[PDB]
């Protein structure tokens, strides 16, 4: 899915006339600096933009501790920023040697005096946008589903008429804002809304949802779920995707446009087929075995895509065997047949393949395989291949 | 005027006539070709735009109406890119074809949500998908993107979250003796136009469908509003046997699996309680994809109806 930085979500937001925090981006020190300077704010906040969380209490390379600083001092803004910058922010949710910090974001620092839970999604269950919220502000929704249903509250948007008055002025009401700020978060919902249909988001969440001393109404902090779907026409946003906390492999994939899921195990697998996928993944569990990966090559089921997946279960060093199942696709097996063979040889695989192959020409499929001299068991069906690849793997 | 009143559209027979929508296509096209070999009256097709030539020695039209009414079609299937296909699909909404099938993968979802409210408050038009591999009455009628060699005309209907899944179940239940009445592939997406209970609907109707196989993974409650369908109208008097198989018991949670709408969140969409709760509706669940055909042959031993 698509991934962005804080400052790239919280940008989204106020170019959309949705109210977070002021903030600017540094890449240097000094830009962090001059940036706290053009604030113009009582107290200003320092945060080092990775994906990851923990950034609080994570630390640097630079022997700094914490990912986000506080100050009313423009100038200790610039000091913090210059030991931020270019070092690895390592915290309880990074590989251990933390993540290179190129950014920085300089905010205001907002006092929260109310906080609530805000949420815009595509619900299947509904046939459409649901708002939900909740005036028990700044936890998991789900916790407060589990102890407090009562306390969760939902309005079905018709996706035609759209949002009405009465329906953001109530949840206003729900989530407990007051008077003129009420309208003010009336008004902050229109806008999210608005934002969610308009760049294509499965759901926008905003926890806290709340108000400063001050009578402000800000989206204090925001995640987007994008629909991958949307891509062809949400491309800027899709474009500043950052990739650079994925795993490798999962990247690789996707250049090939292959969705590729790594798990723990050492059995690799690839299935035409998101339901066969996650099938084949189950009978190896249920078999005694780990899967190792997830990987759907689709249904069209070209002979590059075969090798494409050789080529990235190559880069996995825990792969001790592959277990190919296709059945399906415009493609005849004496095809894929051969494909297989050749990714062996020239990459030069050497694990055991357990392969199932049906469909259109399975007779030369079954020769091209057996006389390719290639460590190659053909399986009888599914629940064999699943035997035969856990018997090949410690 | 209602949509649940569409929902026999669903059952395609050696009668039904079929236009191609996305027809001059490199996908259309291949289908197209196939959907001739396999004996299915494709009729034409449209293209916007391509309206008044022949392709694959059919007519091609500009339109779906004009399609329609010069050939008679009551079904539609589309195989028009994503940027295009929920235009595609309210075109035959308008033309009130009966029978529209999206293969499309790739709509975006809100794209989906729209079509979905046009389709909820009409009654003419049946969707089934989008991201779905079709419906297939065996010998008779073929709709889609499946191989039609390992469908054997029979006794199990077939509705499915999953194509490949269900190419499993028929090769399965081909090889058992069994057969099959009619598959229909739901698709993948999140926001489609025909869910389970839509296909139970017409499978406990069917005297054709002596068994029926339903086979979903993670994601949404389709199968739990199936289990609720099936309590309600297969608990006694009448009784099928259904059998299911339920992917994703070991899929992470957070990630789409492939499909768009095959993921468990919010903690919600879990295969174990979709298995449970077909269980607690008399499906018997196959725990193994490779048991489904032996799974409802047992069941057919069981109820002496073999
Ligand atoms: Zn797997």
């Amino acid at each position: 899915m698509v991934n962005l930085q804080e400052y790239q979500s919280k940008k989204l937001m106020s170019d959309n006339g949705v109210k977070v925090q002021r903030f600017f981006v540094a890449d240097t020190a000094n830009e962090a600096l001059e940036a706290a300077k053009r604030l113009n704010a009582k107290e200003i906040v320092l945060k080092a933009q990775i994906l990851a969380g923990g950034r609080g209490k994570g630390v640097f390379s630079s022997g700094l501790k914490g990912g986000v600083h506080l100050t009313k001092d423009p100038e200790v803004v610039g000091q913090l920023a210059k030991q931020m910058i270019g070092y690895n922010l390592a915290t309880k949710q990074t590989p251990k040697e933390g993540v290179k910090v190129n950014k920085v974001m300089v905010a205001e620092a907002l006092d929260i005096s109310r906080e609530t839970y805000l949420a815009i999604l595509m619900d299947r269950s509904c046939n459409g946008p649901v708002l939900v919220g909740s005036p028990q502000g700044g936890v998991d929704i789900e916790e407060v589903a589990a102890s407090n249903p009562e306390l969760i509250f939902k309005e079905q948007i018709d996706i035609i008429e759209g949002i009405k008055d009465s329906q953001a002025q109530r949840m206003a009401e729900n989530l407990g804002f007051l008077g003129p700020l009420q309208n003010q978060a009336a008004d902050q919902i229109k806008k999210l809304y608005n934002l969610f249909l308009k760049i294509d988001a499965t759901q926008v969440e905003v926890n806290p949802f709340g108000e400063t001393p001050e009578g402000q109404v800000v989206c204090f902090d925001a995640k987007i779920n994008f629909d991958d779907n949307a891509e062809f026409r949400q491309k800027d946003i899709f474009a500043m995707d950052d990739k650079s906390e994925n795993e490798p492999i999962e990247n690789e994939a996707a250049k090939y446009d292959l969705k590729y899921i790594g798990l723990d195990g050492n059995i690799a697998c690839f299935v035409n087929g998101a339901g066969l996928a996650m099938a084949t993944c189950d009978i190896i569990f249920l078999n005694g075995g780990k899967p190792a990966n997830f990987l759907d090559l689709g249904g069209g089921v070209k002979e590059s895509q075969v090798y494409q997946a050789f080529k990235l279960l190559t880069a996995d060093p825990k792969v001790e065997a592959i277990l190919v199942n296709i059945f399906g696709g415009i493609v005849n097996c004496a095809i894929i047949a051969n494909g297989i063979t050749k990714a062996c040889r020239e990459l030069e695989l050497k694990v055991p393949l357990v392969v199932r192959l049906e469909g259109t020409n399975v007779h030369e499929a079954q020769n091209i395989l057996t006389n390719s001299g290639l460590p190659i068991t053909s399986a009888v069906d599914l629940e064999d291949a699943a035997k035969k690849a856990v018997a090949s793997v410690t | 005027c209602s949509y649940t009143a569409s929902r026999k559209h669903l059952y395609v027979d050696k009668n039904t006539k079929v236009i191609c929508q996305g027809f001059t296509g490199k996908q259309g096209t291949f289908h197209s070709q196939q959907a001739l070999e396999y004996g299915t009256n494709l009729v034409g097709g449209t293209t916007p735009g391509k309206g008044g030539k022949t392709h694959l020695g059919l007519p091609v039209f500009n339109t779906v109406k004009e399609a329609k009414e010069q050939t008679g079609a009551t079904a539609s299937v589309i195989y028009v890119p994503p940027p295009f296909a929920a235009a595609a699909i309210n075109e035959a909404i308008d033309a009130e074809v009966p029978l529209v099938v999206c293969i499309t993968e790739g709509i975006p979802q809100q794209d989906m949500v729209r079509v979905k409210h046009r389709l909820l408050r009409q009654g003419k038009t049946r969707l089934i998908g989008p991201n779905c591999p079709g419906v297939i009455n065996p010998g008779e009628c073929k709709i889609g993107i499946m191989p039609g060699h390992i469908h054997k005309k029979g006794r199990i209907g077939i509705v499915s979250r999953s194509g490949t899944l269900t190419y499993e179940a028929v090769h399965q239940t081909t090889q058992v003796g069994l057969g099959q009445s009619l598959c229909v592939g739901i698709g993948g997406d999140p926001f489609n136009g025909t869910d389970f209970t839509d296909c139970l609907e017409i499978f406990l109707n069917d005297p054709a469908t002596e068994g029926i196989i339903l086979i979903g993974e993670i994601g949404g409650n389709a199968e739990e509003n199936a289990a609720e369908f099936l309590k309600q109208h297969n608990s006694g008097p009448k009784s099928k046997p259904v059998v299911s198989f339920i992917a994703g018991l070991t899929a992470p949670p957070g990630r789409r699996m492939g499909h768009a709408g095959a993921i468990i969140a919010g903690g919600k969409g879990g295969a174990k309680e979709k298995i449970t709760a077909l269980q607690s509706a008399g499906v018997v669940v196959s725990m193994s994809p490779a048991q489904l055909g032996t799974t409802i042959y047992k069941e057919f031993e069981k109820r002496k109806m073999l």
